[PDB]
């Protein structure tokens, strides 16, 4: 009976009041066929004369669903996407789901003012759900991502994120080390909501150096509340703290920011000891520019002696008062640079006082 | 004084949410009540006006849980007791304001006339 | 609650045997109650208090139409007993 | 017998071997709750101390967990000042196990002597030292007695506060350190104290381990001292908008389905409207399931009349848009948390407006039904329970639509 | 044996003398089972810090899997993080998820001790290691022993049951590598009472006569003190040095175990005498 479904469409479009039942179970019936694979020859049939009905008359029928009959479309549509998501076989009927939504959308976006996307919501994140194509380009979408980024259109950046991101899932390919950092920037400063699954893509299968891009975000950009996740990539992507670029992660580490505390603890306690004795040497180095935060820098100093696992067994609180167990030997001019550089910052006195 | 400012907001709360069901209204009570009787444990200073209003509000929802009985569904000649428990909700709200005129030491001529 | 609508049934029949034959006026007392609100929590106890209902409107009319001589008196004691052994 | 029977365990305690030993110590739990009696409970617990006290630790962690095990019959000794003596005389031994093992027994310990400052300043003193196995046994035994005593919460919330802010001890043991903070509801001034070091130490460890364990600590730390949930509550909210972790986000919803289990009435209005508000915008499928989570639980509860209390139409109520928009998306749970709210609100509240949303439930309703009819899969099954449950709430609340909702039920058989 | 009584003691309402017997046996049959360090990091914390870790991290793992981990682990040293990556999702697992990755974790042991990887690796196979010994020693050992031989017989339980200082007979990079050195005194700890078990076992079994048991006595003195003399030899410096304090700061923890479980060790490593450039560490280490 599938030649009355453009004609009882269109009296469900008006008025059915107990014909969309039936409807709706044949459709479902049909469904659960196509599950279990039986053949099931009429979801496209509908789907045509849904899509005839709709050229036929579209301001007639949109109006009639967006302000009339709002559950019953929304049933039957959420009931089709359904159908067309199950038959993954060719899709089809995909191309004319696609145009049917755009076609609906283009006829709303002026019929439907009062009834503001009561279904019209529910089509438009079906048409983005579908829309998920998959880009070619991989290289020149991240500029067109950044232009839109100067451009600020939320939508625009938002089909640029799922678009690029399906790239990524793709296969790898030589990622641009330039353009990345401006991106990066760009979409953290906006409101990204698939920032962080644009990260783990970008730095995943990266042609490039993670650890400096990320030093450098981090570094360069006060971005408040994505701090913790650049913290946690740059934690666990450089297994230690500095292993690439010493000079940066140093700059990082000691400064003339909020988060240092956690770096400087994994430092401390994830770090070898050549690795930690070259810091030594490095921090305490003579150095008249001052580009070491002398508390920072003293704390860490005062921490690495008492890293419990030197002491991890000896008798503990109850020493011997002469009994000097264990220092740390220095140089001549190191102790100097040493002495001078804490009496450089107790000369702040920026409130504390004399006392 | 974060404790008497909660104190007062939930007391006002409850005194604006009354245009709403029974079945509403006693739930709001109860979670009220045990919240000032909590806040009156935590506190100790306050623990005397967080104890009162909290008798004071049991004293209410025990006439508004009287009130709702299935009792007044039925006919008169065919009452049959054993479900009145409006019955013992008299001598227990009575007793209560007994309890809150006497046992509390500062009361003003305005809370005992609520009382009253 | 079902036997509570036990007792409740034998009481009315008790209540209507007392203020319709042995003296009405000393009873006298009007049903002037709350009554047939839909509470009732299954199909046995709505009928019941339908049942309830027909026999007070009953007995409230017929309480000082005839003397106690018990004329017609018969006819409403009997149509409740048929009532109450309706519903099984 | 009662008498017997200790004497015939005190002869194996009495055995050389650690093999009868050890069998003697793990044999005492059935013998108590055998004979209850206090005069042979003390009696018991006077040799279990004594074997403690001398014993080859091994014989230590049997008694530690005889201990942990009859906690209920603790509170009926008569005799505690020489019990407590004989457990405290192990915690000068230099062993760094056998101190371990005295601080567990001592937090199992909190219920009989909770004021012991002696106790109190040997756990404060063995939390800051060197030996591993102790510092974590410390931290139990701390947060022990933070529960039932105040005079050592004072104490410890600034020991643990310069602990943390120190550089020293490894962020694995700075993970364990964290949910002391969750006992120090005992006064209002902890509670201030104990927010305020929050509000630095999540920024100042913008770690995902240390923010999933320090939000959940100081939510519970919120229900706990019930003086600033509304404070609370909106951080929680900004954290949900804002942070993009997705695992911080998913404890954002697990924590405020527990303060909205709890508290419910407390919930302001805007603070609905922002809930919903970062439902709307998040993309993500299962975020959104557990923002609805929040909201169905949210609307049985009285906060729907407070939501919908006037001094903006329930149309203009951006609720209603979440609400209806979800009971058509694709994924069942969402359409399923979705009708909840609707039948809910449906059944509450009762405005004029809201009557075409009477009529859009229960057409959804049946959409619902025919999605999960032949699904036969557990989840299908769940959301179908959900479905029907709503079914007979709406009907049950309002005769008014049991007419149409059966007819449907009947077509769907 | 260890699981099940793990589990036994957990649920002690129910069976009522199973416990305690079970638990003597144990006792007295398996001494390297009832080892205090082990029962003891059972017991964690009640600060629920894993639990609510793993209740929200765990999600979908993106299905990691033993051949995963040991296709990143082949290229290791050309890809770190990779393998940091999987092993932190590892360690959330509970202590019986674990087993399938026994073999991938414990067979390749070697590469590990290769210069560069940054300890945080080490610290987590440790604590890995660790909770796999709270569930399964027997089997672990073994593969952890035949894993760390130098770069190769395959040595069985019994075999090391027999022999001990089996266990320090390993690569020598390992006197170097602290996070490492903590797994062999384990294993060096568990296998010499191991070793008590089997000789008390063995002599009752062949007995089908005081001559036989303090020969028995004898021997096992002189194992422990000799296992003490390779230590100490472990604790003194290389001449290349002519990490260090680490390792002397863990034997000395051990060896302040074996010297409160028993005087007579210390009475017999001090008549045999040991190098006196240790004794500024031993006075004050142990």
């Amino acid at each position: 009976a599938r030649v009355v479904q453009g004609s009882p469409e269109v009296p469900g479009i008006t008025v059915r009041v107990l014909q969309a039942l039936a409807t709706l179970l044949s459709s479902p019936h049909g469904g659960a066929l196509v599950m279990s694979m039986h053949r099931s020859h009429f979801l496209a049939c509908p789907l045509l004369r849904q899509l005839c009905q709709y050229q036929r008359c579209v301001p007639q029928d949109t109006g009639f669903s967006s302000l009339f009959l709002k559950v019953l479309l929304q049933m039957l549509q959420w009931l089709d996407s359904p159908g067309v998501e199950g038959g993954p076989l060719r899709a089809q009927l995909r191309m004319l789901a696609s145009q049917a939504s755009a076609g609906r959308r283009l006829s709303d976006v002026r019929g439907g003012l009062l009834r503001l996307a009561e279904a019209l919501a529910f089509r438009q994140d079906l048409e983005v759900v579908s829309s998920t194509v998959r880009a070619v380009i991989a290289t020149l979408r991240s500029g067109e991502q950044c232009s839109v980024e100067p451009d600020l259109i939320s939508k625009v950046l938002q089909g640029l994120i799922e678009v690029r991101s399906p790239h990524l899932e793709e296969l790898l390919t030589a990622f641009f080390s330039a353009t990345a950092d401006a991106a990066s920037p760009f979409p953290a400063c906006k409101p990204v909501v698939v920032v962080s699954s644009l990260l783990l893509q970008e730095e995943e299968p990266l042609a490039g150096g993670k650890p400096g891009a990320d030093g450098g975000s981090l570094e360069a950009v006060r971005l408040g509340p994505s701090s913790g996740l650049l913290v946690d990539w740059l934690e666990m992507l450089d297994p230690e703290v500095v292993s690439s670029c010493p000079d940066l992660q140093l700059r990082l580490l000691f400064s003339r920011p909020s988060f240092r505390p956690y770096l400087l603890t994994l430092f401390t306690h994830q770090s070898s000891w050549p690795t930690l004795h070259q810091c030594i040497r490095v921090l305490l180095g003579k150095s008249r520019e001052q580009r070491f935060d002398p508390s920072a820098s003293l704390d860490f100093l005062w921490a690495c002696i008492h890293v419990p696992r030197i002491w991890q067994g000896r008798d503990q609180r109850t020493p011997q008062k002469r009994r000097e167990e264990l220092v740390l030997r220095v140089q001549g001019p190191e102790l100097i640079s040493l002495v001078e550089l804490i009496l450089a910052e107790a000369e702040t006195r920026s409130q504390d006082g004399d006392t | 004084d974060p404790s008497q400012q909660f104190l007062q907001q939930s007391l006002e709360r409850v005194y604006s949410l009354q245009h709403l069901d029974p079945q509403g209204a006693q739930e709001l009570l109860e979670f009220t009540i045990r919240d000032l009787q909590r806040l009156g444990e935590l506190q100790s200073e306050l623990a005397g006006v967080a104890d009162f209003s909290a008798t004071y509000l049991r004293c209410q929802l025990l006439l508004i849980k009287a009130l709702q009985e299935k009792l007044w569904n039925v006919a008169a000649p065919l009452y049959l007791k054993q479900s009145d428990l409006a019955s013992a909700a008299a001598k227990q709200i009575m007793e209560e304001t007994y309890k809150m005129e006497f046992m509390y030491s500062g009361v003003e001529n305005k809370q005992v006339v609520i009382i009253h | 609650r079902n036997v509570e609508l036990q007792q409740q049934s034998c009481l009315l029949i008790s209540h209507a045997i007392e203020a319709l034959i042995l003296d009405p006026e000393s009873a006298s007392f009007q049903e002037y109650g709350s009554t047939g609100t839909a509470h009732a929590d299954s199909e046995y106890e709505r009928r019941m208090m339908s049942v309830y209902n027909h026999v007070l409107e009953e007995v409230e009319s017929l309480n000082r139409k005839y003397t106690p001589v018990s004329y017609m008196h018969t006819a409403c004691l009997c149509n409740a007993i048929i009532a109450l052994l309706k519903v099984p | 017998d009662a008498n017997s029977a200790l004497m015939e365990l005190d002869k194996g305690l009495r055995s050389g071997k650690l093999g009868e030993q050890c069998e003697a110590v793990v044999r005492f739990p059935r013998l108590f709750q055998k004979y209850p009696f206090p005069i042979l409970i003390n009696s018991a617990f006077l040799k279990l101390a004594d074997v403690f006290r001398v014993g080859n630790n091994f014989l230590r962690l049997c008694v530690l967990k005889v201990t942990q095990q009859s906690e209920k019959h603790l509170e009926k000794i008569l005799n505690v000042d020489e019990f407590v003596k004989r457990i405290f005389s192990v915690i000068h031994s230099n062993d760094p196990v056998a101190r371990a093992i005295t601080l567990r027994m001592l937090g199992s310990l909190a219920s009989i002597i909770p004021e012991r400052k002696n106790a109190h300043h040997s756990i404060r003193q063995s939390l800051d030292s060197h030996d591993n196995v102790e510092v974590e046994a410390a931290v139990f035994a701390a947060a022990n007695f933070s529960a039932q005593s105040k005079d050592f919460a004072v104490g410890i919330c600034n020991k643990i506060s310069e602990m943390i802010q120190g550089l020293a001890t490894p962020v694995d043991l700075k993970l364990k350190l964290i949910p002391i903070l969750q006992h120090m509801h005992h006064d209002a001034i902890l509670a201030s104290s104990a927010r305020q070091l929050l509000q630095q130490l999540v920024t100042s460890y913008p770690s995902t381990k240390m923010v999933i364990v320090s939000l959940h600590t100081f939510t519970l730390l919120a229900a706990s001292s019930l003086v600033d949930t509304p404070k609370q509550i909106q951080l929680l909210l900004q954290y949900l908008k804002n942070d993009p972790r997705k695992a911080v986000k998913r404890l954002a919803i697990q924590d405020l389905k527990l303060l909205a289990n709890k508290t419910p009435h407390t919930w302001s209005r805007e603070n609905i409207q922002a809930l919903c508000e970062c439902a709307l915008q998040t993309p993500y499928d299962s975020l959104k399931l557990g923002m609805l989570s929040v909201l169905s639980t949210l609307s049985g509860t009285i906060a729907i009349k407070h939501y919908f209390s006037i001094v903006s139409s329930p149309r203009s109520s951006d609720l209603v848009k979440l609400a209806q928009e979800c009971c058509y998306h694709n994924n069942r749970g969402i359409a399923a948390h979705g009708v909840r709210v609707l039948t809910n609100i449906t059944v509450s509240c009762q405005e004029k407006d809201l009557l075409a949303l009477e009529q859009d439930a229960v057409f959804g309703l049946e959409s619902l039904l025919v999605l999960c009819s032949q699904d036969d899969s557990p989840g299908a099954q769940a959301t179908l329970k959900i479905a029907l449950n709503c079914m007979v709430k709406l009907a049950k609340g309002r005769p008014h639509l049991s007419q149409s909702v059966v007819e449907t039920l009947l077509t769907q058989l | 044996i260890k699981f099940l009584i793990r589990q036994a003691q957990g649920l002690q309402q129910e069976l009522g003398g199973l416990h305690s017997a079970l638990l003597r046996l144990l006792a007295t049959n398996y001494p390297h089972l009832c080892i205090v360090d082990d029962w003891i990091c059972e017991e964690e914390i009640t600060g629920t810090d894993a639990l609510l870790r793993r209740m929200l991290l765990t999600n979908n793992a993106k299905n990691h899997s033993p051949k995963q981990l040991q296709e990143a682990f082949s290229a290791v040293p050309v890809n770190n993080t990779q393998v940091m990556q999987i092993i932190e999702h590892l360690t959330l697992l509970s202590a019986s998820e674990l087993i399938p990755y026994a073999e991938v974790l414990t067979s390749n042991m070697s590469q590990l001790l290769n210069s560069g990887v940054p300890r945080r690796i080490l610290q987590t196979v440790n604590k890995l290691w660790m909770v796999l010994n709270t569930v399964m020693p027997r089997r672990l050992w073994v593969m952890t022993v035949n894993a760390l031989q130098p770069s190769q017989q395959k040595y069985t339980q019994n075999d090391l049951m027999i022999d001990p200082l089996i266990v320090l007979r390993c690569d020598q990079r390992v006197h170097r590598c602290p996070p490492l050195m903590d797994i062999t005194l384990h294993m060096l700890n568990g296998y010499l009472l191991a070793s008590k078990a089997y000789l008390s076992a063995h002599l009752k079994e062949t007995e089908q006569e005081v001559t036989r048991e303090e020969l028995k006595n004898a021997l096992l003195a002189a194992q422990d003190s000799a296992a003490v003399q390779i230590l100490l030899e472990i604790c003194l410096p290389t001449e290349e040095e002519k990490n260090l304090r680490e390792v002397q700061c863990l034997i000395c923890c051990l060896l302040h175990q074996m010297y409160i479980a028993d005087p007579n060790i210390a009475k017999l490593v001090h008549f045999q005498g040991y190098p006196c450039e240790l004794l500024p560490l031993t006075v004050a280490g142990i």
